[PDB]
């Protein structure tokens, strides 16, 4: 019977190159889904994005059509023509100009510099060194934002907007992304460039824009330009054009509070003068806390050359409360050009780290830029 | 020539001169610096997967 | 006696089984006589301009044409998610509206023009 | 690796080596 | 005391036992047992020094005995028995159960489940007799069991994997029982050894059996070395019966020290130096397998030596063996500077530890190369030396000898040089340009095999494992 | 401490004046009188035998010696107690009362490592790590972290610890990474390569050493003057000869060393007269940097010969460059070498593939050997196909 069992012994040898059969069906079959794919990707005409007006009875639903207008389309066998709410966010066809599919519901207008980001890149390290500084932003901000019912158990308001002060050369405007940052909330720059144009109505809709995106977005934080006078981006305002869409503006804002009634809006604005913008903007609801920053003093410069200090290679011997006797009144901007000047001298001598007589040498030059003008 | 300004080489015996082109060979062993490093990680992150 | 039986049947799957090896690969080589043909379809002559704004699925995004009318084009298999812009201006497919490269955001136009030198012929010091 | 490390030489230490000094005035 | 020293080890040993009887029932799961014995030969030889002797005596009395009853007797009768409750019959598991071995069926010899114990109960014989250490006559008496038995029973694909490591106790037991002492009877003993593995091995071609291959080739390959037949290993080697595939690597690292020393003497390094390279990557770096790589690692230092090339300085410093490696490397400087009384004084003070591994007589091999790499050295330095400047360096006889030393040197190619006699002095016939010629060709198409000889190998074994993920039921 | 062990070191072996061990003896009988170096004082019989090391009037009784001040004393032995006293036991009281009232952290961090510090020079490694780790835990800023870098630093120079110290080292920096400035990063990279003299890598020992600054000086672990002969020798074993023009002969922190210290002559001697193509005047240079610094520093002496020969055969090297064939009158004969003995000088260095050049024994015209066409596609482009394929079946043959 061995002459059976030795032809058994080719069903065991051929099962492992059958096995290799199984390694290039799989590969074929990802190659059979692909083709497939293509003929159904590249026929299709193509749909567009449209928000659900109403409902019918009978049927069909009216979406309305941003190039073309308000169209009765017939509800897809998939979809649930109840399930369709007011300005809720659907696909729908451009060959037989009917509902195709439904999407998430969010406000995705026109984008310009408005994309709502997560967490980006900014620390209380780099933009802070002053107490009073970070302390004021902790309860102006962090307390609201991460527990309301803080000053919803005292039947109190809470602040949903903040007015920046200070000399100029803050560096404030980093420090606006380090508060959706750390707060674990989502950042949010509105510059009136973008949202300002000579066709009618641009200086409507996009701050329309604003209002609606707030509404579901509300969880965020929202910093405004334009009206930044404190000196880390200084426009001084706008004459001419704050003149025009202030009306446009403002009115939509304290909507917010009034109709949307929704919390957890932070609203970062900055100023060091009111001339050109509403002289009401005092009352609650817009201008709710006002941080101011305190003069870059002795004991708050300190700090600060301790915050290049970890970055910057340095050697020993270094006296960093020193150098900051050695200036009066000097700003953000005048320390982050002190320490470049620092890294000058240092290229100069083929050094990684900057000596001591490099500093003396650079606060010689930072103090007479700092006269001039 | 021990600067590599002149390319050639004399010879001191018979007062001679040879002829050395500049070049000395061309790009071959290139190929085996990116075939080192591949082999030095990617290895070493296969038995990472299986334990 | 019926292992003798069982091992007999067992032979007429290694006897397909052989041949429908190599048809796979004979299979293959269509498959990839077909993938070229479909990256021509994608490009080719025609193409439009179009603004990318957000996707649903692998091959799958809503974007934005000229006309102004959105339209649901197939994404390119390279471009993911890191290398896929949130919002670019790209090309896409006059008919078949496929998507087709990322296009640079060019500055030059007939309002706000701004001047750009190309290798000037001033020499240093 | 190999011919290198412990087997060394044992030669041009300093007779060797001092000799040569005298081969440059014997020319 | 006693009594729970007995039902504990004996629980254990049938928790093992009912593992691999389960699997080998339904269709073959042979595959899965293999892994299962691989830790039994080590959970086992630590469990025999705890509880005595004793969880071998009331194993035998649960299960049937074909043969096993005077087996454990004899072997307690060279211990001087020490008898508790000793009459058979005293420790019953079965208590009527399907897989307790149901013991009426069983009496009855209406069903046979002799199959699966009697070849598992001289496994567990075997492993005691390695652990005491038991000679003489506990020898032989189990040799003429366990062979007569193998050749009534008809082994199936899991049967062929019980005896074969009982074939390697067979030849490790009669070498120490040599090497203790030699006798007449132990000459006429290896006599029946050596013809029943040539028996035993025409069985395995049949069935194809991986391991038990495995396990033959390289006890009768052992067996050639120690006769040192040319006629008998060279015959055996070029069938080609070892599989490949699924054999260990332990046993693949032995196949190829086997085929590095008969090469040796067959007087081609070339193949050689390949097989003990493969030896010491097949083998595993662990303590258990320093053992092998003490023997490989000297016998690697003997291949290079003989081709005319010195092996590494290193391979004697950065390894922490190198205390028994002290004798090969005096043997490493005295031929290269091939000095004449360096070599003759160190090989008579070590000529003691070189005997014990047989490297010693390869010594005098080693005298030829001793002047042949002195020639290679002072034949690079010097294109055209003269035939009196070779005497004066090596202190050599005469110009008449050194003259017919290269003459040995360039039959086979190796310095390639040529001997002027008219003109006075050899010079190098190597003009180096070989890069435009096609012999560095041959060898860079041999590279391209070797890239492609990972393919089949590889591709193949994925879906191998990969047929238990679609048969069987995921989350 | 450095500079007893950098002269008593001459004690070893001299075998050129006796007047290097006597000059040196003043330093050693002036440091031993104002702090105790029993534990170095004593170690220096336990170290070398046969030369200085038979004389002693303690441990064994025995004259040999060219100098008799090695011996002990009745000054030294008072001595021994009282640095037992003021450094231990008048500071044992005052930190035990730190410690029950608990008074500041850092403030009472330091007392433990200056402490730690009085054992090194009494010779107790034990109690000098055991106080080190008390103020480790107290330790935060890297200001306490400066004095842990030396106490496993201690054991190397003073102790003669090649295996213990490297590996603490690394991982004393590999916990708590900081690094100061370049100076503290030189701690360790220096040490760095002063190992690989032990170990013997050759050209690896001046991969730290030629980018550590010259201003570099540990004191009590090594001098000034000392470490400048550290990079020097080993810089231009290093480095090629293209990159001695713009590293080595013009640096602003090198050139500052030699015009101050004249015990260097490595990076002008052996350099100028290299840039000339000079090799007369390029083997009396060797002398000096041989006897005046390979031999009187220490870890300079692990390896010694081994530093000149490579330096000869990269110098060969480059005059086989500008010629394609050579002559006995020009390398045998203008610089000093003799025929016998140049010989083996590549002798040993051709069959080594260190260096491929023919010699010519009748008419003495020395070749060089060049690869041609071969280069590095030839044997260097096959090598890393089989180099490669151990280590890539390494984990494919064993799986896991």
């Amino acid at each position: 019977e061995q002459k059976i069992q030795e032809t058994e012994l080719k069903i065991r040898s051929k099962t492992e190159n059958v096995r290799r059969l199984e390694a290039q069906r799989n590969a074929l079959n990802d190659k059979v889904r692909f083709i497939k794919d293509e003929l159904r990707l590249l026929q299709e005409p193509g749909s567009y994005v449209g928000e659900v007006i109403k409902i019918v009875s009978d049927k069909k639903v009216l979406v309305k059509v941003q190039p073309e207008g308000k169209y009765i389309v017939d509800v897809a066998k998939d979809i649930n023509v109840k399930d369709l709410k007011a300005s809720q966010r659907v696909c729908l066809r451009s060959d037989s100009y009917m509902l195709h599919k439904v999407l998430e519901n969010k406000a995705d207008p026109l984008v310009s510099l408005m994309m709502v980001e997560k967490v980006p890149d900014s620390t209380y390290d780099m933009v802070g060194g002053l107490t009073k500084q970070i302390k004021e932003i902790k309860e102006v901000i962090e307390l609201p934002v991460k527990h309301p019912e803080l000053f919803e158990s005292l039947g109190i308001a809470q602040p949903k907007g903040v007015i920046l002060y200070g000399p100029p050369g803050t560096g404030k405007t980093l420090l606006a992304r380090a508060v959706a940052h750390h707060t674990d909330c989502k950042f949010i720059r509105v510059s009136g460039a973008e949202l300002v144009q000579k066709y009618i109505g641009e200086g409507s809709r996009m701050v329309r824009e604003l209002f609606v995106m707030a509404r579901e977005h509300a969880p965020s934080i929202i910093f405004m330009d334009e009206i930044d006078s404190i000196g880390s981006t200084r426009v001084e305002g706008s004459g001419g054009g704050d003149s025009e869409v202030q009306r446009t503006m403002l009115e939509l804002l304290n909507q917010l509070d009034g109709f949307e009634t929704s919390k957890n809006i932070k609203i970062i604005m900055a100023t060091n003068r009111l001339d050109i913008l509403d002289p009401a903007l005092l009352r609650p609801g817009r201008i709710d806390r006002k941080i101011e920053f305190p003069p870059p003093s002795v004991a708050a410069r300190a700090e600060i050359l301790r915050i290049h200090s970890r970055k910057m290679n340095l050697t020993r011997g270094i006296n960093l409360r020193k150098v900051a006797e050695k200036m009066n009144g000097c700003s953000g901007a005048d320390v982050k050009g002190v320490c470049t000047e620092a890294g000058m001298y240092a290229l100069r001598e083929r050094r990684i780290h900057v000596t001591q007589e490099d500093f003396e040498l650079a606060v010689g030059k930072v103090m007479n830029k700092n006269q001039e003008t | 020539i021990l600067d590599k300004i002149f390319y050639g080489v004399l010879d001191q015996g018979n007062g001679w001169l040879y002829v050395y082109e500049t070049p000395n060979q061309d790009a071959t062993y290139d190929s085996a610096l990116e075939l080192v490093g591949q082999l030095n990680k990617v290895v070493d992150q296969l038995f990472e997967k299986a334990s | 006696y019926f292992k003798l039986k069982k091992l007999e049947k067992e032979y007429e799957l290694l006897t397909l089984q052989e041949d429908y090896i190599k048809d796979e690969q004979r299979h293959l080589k269509r498959e990839l006589k077909r993938a070229q043909e479909e990256v021509k379809r994608i490009q080719s002559v025609p193409l439009v301009i179009g603004q990318f704004l957000e996707p649903i699925d692998q091959n799958t995004g809503i974007v934005s044409s000229t006309t102004g009318m959105s339209y649901v084009v197939r994404i390119l298999s390279t471009l993911d998610r890191e290398l896929l812009k949130p919002s670019m201006s790209v090309a896409l497919h006059r008919h078949s509206n496929a998507l087709v490269d990322i296009l640079p955001p060019d500055s030059d136009s007939s309002i706000s023009v701004m001047g750009e030198n190309e290798k000037p012929d001033v020499t240093y010091a | 690796e190999n011919w290198d490390d412990v087997e060394v030489d044992d030669d041009f230490t300093n007779e060797l080596k001092a000799e040569l000094d005298r081969y440059k005035r014997e020319n | 005391l006693h009594h729970s020293e007995k039902k504990y080890a004996e629980e254990d040993q049938v928790q093992e036992l009912l593992k691999v009887l389960n699997e080998i029932s339904k269709t073959t799961l042979t595959l899965d047992p293999r892994y299962i014995w691989r830790s039994l030969k080590d959970l086992s030889s630590l469990r025999n020094q705890e509880l005595l002797n004793a969880e071998t005596l009331c194993f035998t009395v649960n299960v049937l005995y074909p043969d096993s009853s005077s087996f454990k007797k004899n072997l307690l009768k060279f211990i001087t028995s020490n008898h508790k409750s000793s009459v058979p019959g005293s420790a019953e598991l079965r208590n009527s159960y399907p897989a307790s071995f149901y013991s009426v069926n069983t009496e009855k010899k209406t069903i046979e489940v002799t199959a699966e114990i009697n070849c598992f109960m001289h496994l567990l014989v075997q492993l005691f007799l390695w652990d005491s250490k038991e000679l003489e006559q506990l020898v032989e008496f189990n040799r003429k069991v366990v062979i007569p038995n193998l050749l009534c029973y008809y082994n199936l694909r899991s049967l062929n994997l019980i005896n074969a490591k009982l074939w390697f106790y067979i030849y490790l037991s009669h070498e120490t029982l040599a090497r203790s002492s030699e006798e007449i009877n132990s000459d006429n003993q290896n006599i029946i050894l050596r013809s029943t593995m040539m028996k035993f091995l025409k069985i395995a071609s049949l069935k194809h059996d991986n391991e038990t291959k495995a396990m033959l080739i390289n006890l009768i390959l052992r067996d050639f070395l120690n006769n040192g037949e040319v006629d008998s290993a060279s015959d055996f080697i070029s069938k080609l019966e070892y599989p490949h595939t699924d054999v260990s690597s332990s046993l693949e690292a032995r196949y190829f020290f086997y085929l590095s020393k008969i090469n040796a003497i067959q007087l081609d390094y070339s193949t050689a130096n390949e097989y003990i390279i493969a030896a010491i990557r097949k083998a595993p770096h662990n303590s258990k397998s320093l053992g092998f790589l003490q023997q490989s690692n000297k016998l690697h230092c003997c291949i290079q030596l003989l081709m005319g090339d010195i092996p590494e300085l290193s391979f004697f410093h950065q390894s922490n063996m190198q205390k028994s490696l002290l004798p090969y490397y005096h043997l490493t400087k005295a031929v290269k500077l091939g000095d004449l009384k360096k070599f003759t004084s160190t090989i008579t003070k070590y000529k003691q530890l070189l005997l014990k591994d047989d490297t010693y007589q390869l010594c005098v091999r080693l005298r030829s190369n001793v002047i042949k790499t002195g020639i290679r050295i002072i034949s690079l330095t010097y294109k055209k030396i003269s035939l009196r400047d070779i005497c004066l360096k090596l202190n050599l006889d005469s110009e008449q000898t050194v003259e017919y030393m290269v003459s040995r040197a360039i039959r086979d190619g190796v310095i390639e040089a040529k001997i002027n006699h008219e003109d006075g002095f050899i010079e190098t016939t190597e003009l180096l340009n070989i890069y435009d010629s096609e012999d560095p060709q041959q060898v860079f198409d041999e590279r391209i095999k070797f890239a492609n000889q990972l393919h089949d190998e590889y591709l193949v074994s994925m879906r191998y494992p990969e047929d238990k993920k679609t048969q069987q039921n995921e989350k | 401490n450095y500079e007893v062990s950098e002269k008593a070191f001459l004690l070893t072996q001299s075998k050129v004046s006796i007047e290097q061990r006597k000059e040196a003896a003043e330093f050693v009988l002036a440091k031993i009188k104002e702090e105790e170096m029993a534990p170095y004082y004593k170690y220096l019989c336990e170290e070398y035998l046969v030369n200085n090391g038979q004389s002693d009037l303690e441990h064994d009784e025995k004259s040999d010696s060219l100098n008799e001040w090695i011996k002990f004393d009745q000054e030294l032995y008072n001595e021994l107690c009282k640095k037992n006293e003021s450094k231990i036991k008048e500071l044992n009281e005052k930190i035990q009362k730190l410690e029950e009232d608990d008074e500041g952290e850092l403030e009472q961090a330091q007392a433990w490592i200056n402490l730690g510090e009085y054992y090194a020079q009494i010779g107790d490694k034990d109690n000098a790590e055991k106080t080190l780790g008390k103020s480790l835990s107290k330790a935060i800023s890297t200001g306490a972290k400066i004095d842990v870098m030396l106490t496993i630093a201690r054991l190397g120079f003073f102790y003669n610890d090649q295996l213990y110290v490297k590996e603490k080292l690394e991982a004393v920096n590999s916990m708590i990474e900081k690094g100061g400035d370049w100076e503290r990063r030189n701690r360790y990279k220096t040490y760095y390569g002063i190992h690989c003299l032990a170990v013997r890598n050759f050209k690896e020992a001046a991969k730290l050493l030629v980018d550590s600054l010259a201003t570099f000086t540990s004191i009590e672990l090594t001098s000034y003057e000392s470490i400048a002969t550290y990079a020097s020798v080993t810089g231009l074993f290093t480095l090629e000869r293209t990159d001695l023009k713009s590293k080595v002969i013009d640096s602003p922190e090198l050139l500052s060393l030699i015009s101050t210290t004249a015990a260097l002559q490595s990076i002008s001697s052996l350099t100028i007269s290299l840039y000339a193509s000079d090799y007369a005047s390029y083997f009396p240079y060797l002398l000096e940097t041989y006897a005046n610094v390979l031999i009187p520093c220490k870890y300079l002496n692990r390896h010694a010969d081994f530093f000149v020969r490579e330096m000869r055969r990269k110098v060969y090297a480059q005059l086989l460059e500008s010629y394609k064939t050579l002559s006995l009158k020009s390398m045998a004969s203008a610089f000093g070498v003799s025929v016998a003995f140049l010989d083996n000088d590549l002798g040993k260095f051709i069959p080594n593939k260190q260096l491929n050049c023919v010699i010519d024994r009748v008419n003495g015209i020395v070749e060089t050997n060049r690869p041609d066409n071969k280069n590095a596609q030839y044997h260097l482009l096959v090598k890393q196909g089989d180099g490669l394929l151990t280590k890539l079946q390494k984990y494919g043959a064993a799986v896991r």
